[PDB]
């Protein structure tokens, strides 16, 4: 049994987090934003992670160069990242440092500088990130998945929005983006490790008081999409390697089918022909795919948004003459979810789950990074107790009732990278999604 | 001359990006009236005389034919039958 998540307030509503370990030395302290590229129209689309890269360029007291050594000093080390709905910066450091970190987490929030020769700087490096990003071929997939997935609508753009926007991104409306968005009731200060609750609240109270509230406050994680079911090609013969994903439409971090769609990932899972124990596996996709060679991996997974999510397959080939049977028999297994599991599937995979879902939580940044996930989206860090709960409550029944409402004959949203002639054309892919037999 | 899926004998191929959306999102018939009116027109119209030319003119030979024809079998052809013969 882990220690308790202690949860505290200030008044103007930003909430502090915190879990100790008194076993570790060091501490990840951060701010988690409710708040993202999603928030963007299409004219500002970059500029969230526009922000992320001036945070660091200096502010009304540190220039960049103080602001390198303090952190330096310190000894630890900072970082960010931005997604479509959520934005993270924090400090990892010693258990000691932290009110240093908490300091200068807090300047670079609220005192960036964001100096017009800065912002001419980044335009140059950030229009360089377009052009490089196109060899993580799992990224290049997934962000056409969801430009596809969520066609026109704002799931459906880019982190780094489009080249003429880097262009065109001002001083101004960088500013106009954190002082509307970044306001106290969409921020969690989050504590893990060798840190005190007390100590991180006087903290809070010391650096983030003077944090804007919004006008409107909304609970966290509060959000209509409309999935087109639809397919992008990007076929290279000169790549090596195949990468297809393939999505429906899954369910929202507050969906009573969360955990149902979680237990179905589950039964069909990962693969790596690379990790010794893949052959193994007892499911039923894998020993079709290590028995053939029809794939070096594939991953199931099952993304969650405030208001939707994609649940589905990314695989990756070389077998470029056998791509039609690793994609029919990858959706022949989907097909069972809706006909065939029983308690045997169901059991199997809730027991592998039940650990999965304590074992990611590791170091300190783990830990940090659930709390600051579950706080801003779910509105509360949920117990181990509560999910074992939830996750003993599926039964095989839900999931043959989910996967035939979500699964059964629905259009898919398909990505398909590198040398793929031998994926077959929209309709025959989504003819998979049923039996003719059932 | 042709392979088969994975080899098809395409040269290789890199730079095409293609898209496209599911049958249950398109609507099938979207645009039906203009296609069946004006793509039809200009379709047909610049194949007209492909067709117009050859047709009006092996029937213009045919008319003429039988028409001649049935003049020699009266009797007011009968001395350009009996030449004909």
């Amino acid at each position: 049994v882990s220690p308790k998540t202690r949860t505290s307030n200030l008044k103007n509503g930003l909430t502090i987090a915190s879990e100790s370990n008194p076993l570790v030395q060091t501490a990840t302290v951060g701010v988690w934003i409710d708040a993202g590229s999603r928030n963007e129209n299409a004219y500002n689309n970059g500029t969230a992670h526009f922000f992320e890269h001036l945070a660091f360029k200096g502010t009304d007291k540190r220039s960049q160069h103080q602001l390198e050594l303090d952190i330096e000093n310190m000894g630890g080390h900072l970082n960010a990242y931005t997604s479509r709905e959520s934005t993270v910066y924090y400090a990892k450091s010693f258990k000691d440092d932290v009110p240093k970190s908490v300091e200068i987490l807090a300047d670079i929030l609220q005192h960036s500088k964001l100096a017009e020769s800065a912002i001419d700087r980044e335009r140059e490096v950030i229009t360089r990130e377009l052009e490089e990003v196109n060899k993580q071929y799992e990224e290049v997939v997934f962000d056409h998945l969801h430009a596809t997935a969520f066609m026109n609508q704002p799931l459906g753009r880019t982190i780094l929005g489009p080249r003429e926007n880097i262009q065109t991104i001002t001083n101004t409306e960088l500013r106009k983006f954190i002082t509307e968005n970044y306001t106290a009731d969409r921020m969690v200060l989050v504590g893990a490790g060798a840190v005190d609750h007390d100590a991180l609240v006087e903290l809070a109270e010391k650096y983030f008081s003077h944090l804007p509230s919004s006008q409107s406050p909304v609970p966290l994680g509060t959000p209509i999409p409309n999935f087109v079911g639809s397919e992008v090609r990007l076929r290279d013969d000169t790549m090596p390697v195949a990468h297809i994903a393939i999505a429906v439409e899954g369910v929202s971090w507050t969906s009573e089918d969360y955990y149902t769609a979680l237990v179905a990932q589950a039964i069909i899972g990962n693969y790596d022909r690379a990790v010794g124990t893949s052959r193994h596996q007892g499911s039923r996709l894998s020993n079709i795919v290590s028995e053939n060679n029809l794939a070096n991996s594939f991953q199931s997974f099952s993304t969650s948004y405030s208001d939707t999510g994609l649940w589905g397959i990314y695989l990756t080939s070389e077998n470029t003459t056998q791509i039609d049977d690793l994609v029919h028999f990858t959706l022949k297994e989907w097909n069972r979810l809706s006909t065939s599991v029983s308690n045997l599937q169901v059991e199997r995979a809730k027991s592998q789950l039940k650990a999965g879902l304590l074992l990611s939580l590791d170091g300190t940044t783990y830990v940090a990074e659930d709390i600051g996930r579950q706080l801003t989206t779910l509105g509360r860090r949920v117990t181990p107790a509560e999910v074992e709960a939830k996750l003993e409550a599926v039964t095989e029944h839900d999931v043959r009732a989910w996967a035939q409402k979500t699964l059964y004959d629905k259009d898919i949203a398909l990505v398909g990278l590198g040398p793929i002639e031998g994926l077959y054309d929209y309709n025959r892919i989504r003819n998979d999604m049923s039996m003719m037999r059932w | 001359y042709m392979g088969w899926w994975g080899h098809m004998g395409s040269p290789p191929q890199k730079g095409i990006a293609g898209y496209t959306i599911s049958p249950f999102a398109a609507r099938p018939f979207a645009g039906v009236v203009h296609a069946a009116i004006f793509n039809t027109f200009r379709r047909t119209k610049n194949q007209a005389l492909f067709v117009i030319l050859p047709v009006s003119f092996f029937y213009y030979v045919w008319t003429q034919a039988s028409e001649k024809n049935e003049w020699l079998y009266t009797k007011a052809g009968r001395h350009e039958l009996a030449k004909a013969l």
